[PDB]
DNA sequence: TAATAAACTAAAAACTATTATTATG
DNA sequence: TAATAATAGTTTTTAGTTTATTAG
């Protein structure tokens, strides 16, 4: 369903982040704007429909709605701008750090409980609908002890309290994350790993929602109602948009073809459509071309069964289509759907199908494949019980195969080169590759939203990496050309 | 660059008689070769055609062999196709009642051939069957015909009333046709006939017999018309020091329409009047033409825009570098998804003719793959200008030649991430036993697979992947009838369309009693959403 | 040397978010 | 006369476009 998974950043300042133990590494304090850089570029390019704010504590000016001490606000939650990186990216660095510290000022006392409070006063004037509410804290000390404990008890007190609300709680390691020093006090408030946080995962995006809810057709009678999802699919780089030269602002389109013969427009009536074939000039209506096109009513018009013992599997036409039945007409329907999915053992033939999308379009065969369930053993989900749809090829499809078988290779090579390849596997970690490209084109975007030149141009593997992987093999492959003339000259 | 058709007929009286039910063999004929021709001019083939009617009057054959070649008419010599031919195939021709032979026509329009061999190129050529076999002909002609074909080497298709191998609806999805009814002199023209062409052929002249029928529902009779894709020549060298280089050929392919529909005026019926053109307005609260070279083409990040013009994007868009074939890894068969296959064409992987080393080298890979099971990972490069992709190559096995299976597949950012309810264990919709048991009636009831002698005997019942797409054949009947009928209205469905589709009957009757038991059983409901036309012509 | 892959355009549907009807007074 | 009840507004695939760019 909808909603808006929000989230919200809670840094200290204590100067103690304002050190880096007295290293090469980078401060704590930068080290966790960097971490909110990274979220920002990795919100903007994945949702812009989430909501993030940042605000500091055991500060020295005071700029929040209620006044508290302490406590100093700097983007009330929004949706992440590039503004929001350009004006929070000035204060990274040691030269950011060190003029921050006089901008603002460095380091303060505070109380725990009344920031909390600020966090949550924040999250009550949001005006939508919050799906996921996350409070996760950087900060560097273990817990307040020079303090009146009375403080550390409004603060279990006020924890548990926005626990109840429903709002979920996370906390970041600064001075060594790895080193295992923090968690004395926080044991029971919370329910590193921030470089994961980090420039890790980039350039994601994610949507909810369904396909079209098509009727599933099994007999001229009686009825059947399912759901559509398309669990992959393309992704493009987004459509541009038409600026100015300089308001950059976008223009409109008025768009018709136009006549010479008269200033007044076209007409929908006046427009004709035809083909022409030399002496035919066959003239249509846009309406007859529909006529022409459509054949039957939307729906799945099954057609049998047939076993998964082969249809074929070198055939492809479109993406896999994942079914999941549902009360779109019918009640209940889960309750056909229950059934030949619970053991495919003879369930996997398969079902041979008419398929149309929807209104007019000429049906294809579709193969209604069978998919039990499975579970991954952190009681995760991944490829839901159900069907996917295989589209099935027409004779049209099969271009020529040009015909040519002339020799096969001795067995003295297959062993050898089975010893060759098998040196070299990867598991195939289906999210261990990407595509460069539309990669490229966000990084780009984010340089010119910013002051960045073009500092970006990783590989993500898409590369291949036999550039060590041929010396990972050595040259065992090089006399295993036994072909005596190489067939490279 | 060209090919070339003769269309021999019978137009006797047996071509106008048949039995009720099993229609007009000789309408098959007509119907099957107009779709077929049709399909020929639409796709502006570099095509070639010849036109004969024999069994009727008169000898319009060059030669009537000393007046044997008689009753033998060219109708359409070799010339390129038009509508003229089509439309007196469907109408203007009409039943005769007597015969001639068949094989001279044969030879005739061979002869034709013959003549048009000059100043045209001369590159293919074929010659089909179209006689129910119950004519008049010799038997001394095989050493002519045989030597003709072994010499002069035109493919032959042959077809029939009948196959080789009521309920009898059109000869699409129904009860094969009897093999053993028909008449004893069908019974010596077919099997003289599927001689003289397994001696032209061979073995696989066997299955190259064909019907009306077979027509109708395969594709044998458009396979003989044939345009081969250019090559990809591409190095699949593997590694970084060996090379390999191989051609690539598009296997499988949304094959869509080529041919666009122009906007037309309704009045001069013409295009000089119809210029379609947008002027680029700008949005303000005032409206204000702008020139289109007034734009800069932005893009939506973060809550604003940021402008990209072209000169930007070109410089710093992916630089990548020509085609290419090159490996990245390797893992199970196991590891790959139907569900996970990705992209538009499958493309089939070829070594490179004339090269035989990597001929072997390839032979042997796929031979490894095939028995280590493991499927490899390849960068596929198209050009220039094509970003690059990612997609598995493994073996396909065959009696020939064998082939890499390559599709591509999806990316990181690719793959869609839903959660669905585990409805295996449902509290709710745990279904009941008798709907089991009824499940498993209609599972055994109905099925589409043959399987029989335990011989790996699979046969589909309802084989689709020779089916064509209807769309086009669509097109092109309404093609005709708004061609041919300048003020007719659109023509019905073409129940020969459905009757293509429509699934075989007996295993619906056969589970109709299951199908009875589930509406039976289960409970059902309905809504809103329908839809029908608001204002009927009611007379 | 034209295929063709890609950028580019409408087009239909879902998931929304809401408004006409009664109802009962 | 407070209770519901059809409905249009965003995205989003699709899919026919048009367009470069190796090619004979």
């Amino acid at each position: 369903y909808s909603g808006r998974d929000s989230l919200i950043f809670l840094v200290d300042a204590s100067k103690a982040m304002f050190e880096s133990q007295s290293e090469d590494e980078l401060t704590p304090f930068d080290m966790s704007i960097q971490c909110i850089q990274s979220v920002y570029i990795s919100k903007i390019i994945s949702s812009d429909r989430d909501l993030l704010a940042v605000v500091f504590y055991g500060t020295e000016k005071d700029k929040n709605s209620v006044n508290f001490k302490n406590i100093y606000v700097l983007q009330e939650l929004d949706n992440p701008g590039a503004k929001r990186i350009l004006e929070l990216d000035q204060f990274k660095g040691q030269q950011g750090q060190k003029r921050f510290q006089d901008m603002m000022g460095h380091g303060s006392d505070y109380s725990l409980s009344e920031v909390l409070w600020v966090c949550a006063n924040l999250f009550s004037d949001v005006q939508f609908k919050m799906s996921h509410k996350r409070i996760m804290l950087f900060t560097n000390e273990d817990n307040p002890h020079g303090n009146d404990s009375a403080k550390a008890s409004r603060a279990r007190t006020k924890a548990g309290d926005l626990r109840d609300t429903g709002i979920f709680l996370d906390l970041m390691h600064l001075k060594k994350p790895g080193g295992f020093d923090i968690s004395l006090f926080y044991r029971d408030i919370i329910s590193s790993k921030l470089e994961d946080l980090l420039r890790k995962v980039r350039a994601k995006e994610t949507r909810k929602r369904a396909l079209s809810r098509l009727k599933l057709k099994l007999n001229k009678d009686i009825v059947i109602s399912v759901g559509i999802y398309n669990l992959v699919q393309k992704a493009l780089k987004p459509p541009p948009i038409k600026l100015y030269r300089e308001t950059n602002e976008p223009v409109k389109t008025k768009t018709r073809t136009f006549n010479t013969s008269t200033g007044g427009l076209l007409l929908p009536s006046d427009t004709k459509r035809s083909q022409i074939y030399g002496s035919r000039q066959i003239i249509l209506e846009k309406e007859e071309t529909e006529e022409l096109k459509r054949f039957d009513d939307p729906g799945l018009m099954l057609m049998g069964f047939k076993p998964l013992v082969l249809l074929k599997k070198h055939h492809y036409l479109r993406p896999s289509l994942f079914v999941y039945p549902e009360e779109s007409l019918v009640i209940g329907s889960s309750t056909l759907f229950s059934a030949l999915l619970i053991k495919c053992l003879e369930k996997e033939v398969a079902a041979l199908c008419r398929y149309t999308p929807r209104r007019n379009i000429p049906p294809y065969f579709v193969a209604l494949v069978p998919q039990e369930e499975e579970l991954d053993d952190q009681k995760i989900q991944v490829t839901p019980p159900g069907f996917q749809l295989v589209f099935l090829p027409f004779a049209d499809d099969k271009r020529k195969m040009p015909f040519t078988e002339k020799i096969m290779a001795t067995p003295e090579q297959v062993g050898k080169m089975k010893a060759i390849v098998e040196k070299l596997r990867f598991t195939y970690r289906s999210d261990s590759f990407e595509n460069p490209v539309l990669q490229q084109h966000f990084r780009n975007l984010e340089a010119l939203a910013l002051d960045l030149m073009e500092p970006e141009q990783a590989v993500d593997l898409t590369l291949p990496k036999v550039e060590a992987m041929n010396k990972r093999l050595g040259s065992l492959v090089d006399e295993f050309k036994e072909l005596v003339y190489p067939p490279d000259y | 660059n060209k090919a070339a058709v003769v269309l021999c007929m019978d137009v006797g009286f047996t071509m106008s008689n048949s039995i009720p039910g099993i229609e007009s063999p000789f309408e098959q004929a007509k119907k099957v070769i107009t779709m077929f021709v049709q399909r020929q001019v639409f796709a502006e083939n570099k095509d070639e055609i010849a036109l004969v009617l024999f069994g009727t009057d008169g000898t319009d054959n060059p030669l009537s062999g000393g007046d044997q070649y008689q009753n033998i008419t060219v109708h359409r010599h070799l010339m390129l196709p038009d509508f003229d031919l089509l439309e007196d195939i469907e109408s203007k021709i009409q039943p005769g009642s007597q015969q001639a032979d068949f094989l001279d026509a044969l030879i005739v329009s061979m002869d034709v051939i013959q003549h048009e061999t000059i100043g045209k190129k001369f590159e293919k050529r074929h010659i089909e069957i179209f006689t129910d076999l119950s004519s008049r002909f010799s038997k001394s002609q095989l050493d002519i015909i045989i030597h003709s074909l072994k010499k002069c080497d035109i493919s032959l298709q042959f077809f029939l009333p009948f196959s080789l191998g009521g309920p009898f609806r059109l000869g699409g999805h129904g009860p094969s046709f009897p093999l053993k009814g028909i008449t004893e002199q069908q019974k010596e023209g077919l099997e003289i006939v599927k001689m003289v062409m397994i001696s032209l052929e061979g073995e696989d002249g066997l299955d190259e017999i064909y019907s009306f029928s077979e027509s109708l529902r395969k594709l044998c009779v458009f396979k003989k018309i044939e345009r081969h894709s250019i090559h990809w020549p591409c190095r699949l060298t593997i590694g970084s020091n060996l090379s390999i280089r191989i051609a690539a050929y598009k296997s499988i392919l949304q094959e869509r329409v080529k041919k666009t529909w122009t906007v037309v005026d309704a009045k001069t019926l013409k295009k000089e009047d119809i210029q379609k053109e947008t002027v680029y307005c700008l949005n303000d609260d005032d409206e204000t033409e702008v020139l289109k070279e007034d734009i800069i083409q932005g893009f939506r990040y973060g809550s604003d825009i940021v402008p990209f013009s072209k000169v930007d994007e070109e410089q710093m868009k992916y630089k990548s570098e020509g085609k290419c074939f090159s490996v990245l890894g390797f893992c199970k068969s196991s590891q790959v998804q139907r569900r996970f296959f990705m992209g538009n064409q499958v493309l089939k992987v070829f070594a490179a003719r004339d090269d035989e080393a990597a001929a072997v080298a390839l032979s042997s890979l796929i031979h490894a793959l095939d028995d280590l099971d493991m499927v490899a990972i390849v960068r596929y490069a198209y050009d220039k200008r094509a970003n690059p992709q990612v997609g598995v190559a493994f073996p396909h096995i065959k009696h020939n030649y064998e082939c890499l299976v390559y599709v591509q597949l999806p990316f990181m950012e690719d793959l869609r991430q839903y959660m669905f309810s585990s409805l295996k264990n449902s509290k709710k919709y745990a279904p009941t036993e008798a709907q089991l048991n009824a499940v498993d009636a209609l599972i055994d009831s109905m099925s589409l697979a043959k399987k029989d002698e335990k011989t790996d005997t699979l046969e589909d019942l309802f084989p689709t992947t020779k089916i064509p797409n209807p769309r086009f054949q669509r097109l092109f009947q309404c093609l005709l009838h708004r061609a041919l009928h300048p003020r007719e209205p659109l023509p019905p469905i073409q129940q020969h369309i459905w009757n293509m589709l429509n699934p075989p009957a007996e295993v619906t009757t056969k589970s109709q009693i299951p199908l009875s038991k589930i509406k039976t059983l289960f409970p059902l409901i309905e809504a809103k959403k329908k839809d029908q036309v608001t204002a009927q012509e009611i007379f």
